[PDB]
């Protein structure tokens, strides 16, 4: 059972550095992108690894 | 670690 | 400086048990509590131990 | 730990 599906709620590392939230619109296991579609309505193909379904609180 | 979600 | 703030986005654990990411409204140092306005533009108070501005991703 | 962001 995969790890990341579509219509899933995720966090997703941008080229920011930061953290926005967003749904998974399209999974593409070939590659290990999906395509991430953010608050703005926005869509980017984003590697699995900068994608986390849950995340720890924590400080910097 | 905990899920995250949006408002429904 | 405080570890909150308003205008800060965090993330902040509902009474589901989910992370919801909002923006804090208002702090109450006296109470240890800020009003946070999530995506839906709701308003509650919650806790500053349930608020993080920072998170690590990873697994359940 | 890194910070979250909503969309600007």
């Amino acid at each position: 059972r995969p790890r990341l599906w579509e219509g899933q709620d995720v966090l997703a590392r941008w080229t920011d550095g930061l953290l926005y939230l967003g749904t998974i619109k399209k999974v593409d296991s070939a590659r290990e992108v999906c395509l991430v579609q953010f608050e703005d309505d926005s869509q980017f193909l984003v590697l699995w690894k900068d994608i986390s379904p849950a995340a720890l609180p924590g400080e910097e | 670690a905990t899920k995250v979600a949006r408002k429904s």
